[PDB]
């Protein structure tokens, strides 16, 4: 009585390649709904995510007209490319190009890669020359964010792009109490955080990040 | 009385407001009200809100 168990993570089980499970245990009645909840909120909230910002490709002026040889107009590869996933290891703000000529589809694994940055889907679609002569030339921008960003919201020739920021890891988070069973005692919870992320982060991670955030957040409470 | 006349399109992409009116189609049209973040709807147990 008067003390509380703390948690701990007893493992990172790695169902697949973009969906994760943790194990928190043990927690005292109580706890399994206010830490699922809180951690939750956190991670569907605020993660740092990388995304794509500016697209500028060679012979285009604006996002509604069409290119000869490609097969979508320029809508639907910018619409295609807003979904792109990649990691950065140290810089914040990195400029990827791409150059692609001959039939067939035009894949994420064309890009050519520089040392860090980090492509993790390379059969994503982009778009299909259809000519065995028409070539694309782009250069991508991608850049480091902490949720959604229009393209109006924020804040220069007429060759950039832009599209809108999803810098999100997260797209589903569910999670499930359950009654564990510890050398011997009752009522003694244990949480299970199921995360089906878009491939960029790192379970672990993202869990520490979420309850860092969080506690140094509530230290505004203490000593008010 | 005209000597020349220029003629300029401008392409707008409204994207969707507090205030428009979108409607099913079985008459039950409504004026949508607000744009909760995704953490704040309600979600079954599979966790898909």
């Amino acid at each position: 009585v008067t003390e509380f168990l703390k948690p701990r993570l007893v493992d990172i089980e790695q169902v697949s390649s973009t969906h994760a499970k943790v194990t928190l245990e043990p927690l005292e009645r109580g706890f399994g709904h206010t830490l699922g909840n809180a951690l939750r909120r956190i991670l569907l909230s605020s993660m740092p995510g990388c995304a794509v910002t500016e697209v500028e490709i060679d012979g285009v002026l604006h996002e509604y007209s069409t290119k000869e040889g490609v097969q979508e107009d320029i809508l639907e590869i910018l619409l295609n490319l807003k979904g792109l996933a990649v990691r950065v290891q140290g810089k914040d703000e990195v400029i990827l190009t791409l150059n692609k000529s001959g039939i067939g589809p035009v894949t994420a694994a064309d890009i050519t890669h520089d040392g860090d940055v980090e492509i993790v889907k390379p059969q994503h679609v982009i778009c299909h020359l259809t000519d065995e002569n028409a070539s694309i030339s782009m250069r991508i921008k991608v850049q480091r964010g902490r949720g959604y960003v229009p393209a109006s919201t924020r804040i220069r020739p007429i060759g950039r792009l832009l599209v809108d920021a999803c810098y999100s890891p997260v797209e589903r988070i569910a999670y499930n109490v359950e009654a564990a069973r510890v050398e011997q005692r009752t009522d003694l919870d244990k949480l299970v955080i199921e995360m089906e992320t878009n491939g960029t982060i790192d379970p672990e991670e993202a869990i520490r990040r979420a309850a860092t955030i969080l506690a140094e957040q509530l230290e505004a409470f203490v000593d008010l | 009385g005209v000597l020349k006349i220029v003629k300029v399109y401008l392409a707008v992409k409204r994207r969707i407001q507090p205030g428009d009116k979108m409607a099913g189609r079985h008459g039950n049209k409504g004026v949508i009200s607000k744009i909760n973040p995704i953490e704040d709807m309600p979600y079954d147990e599979n966790g898909t809100p």
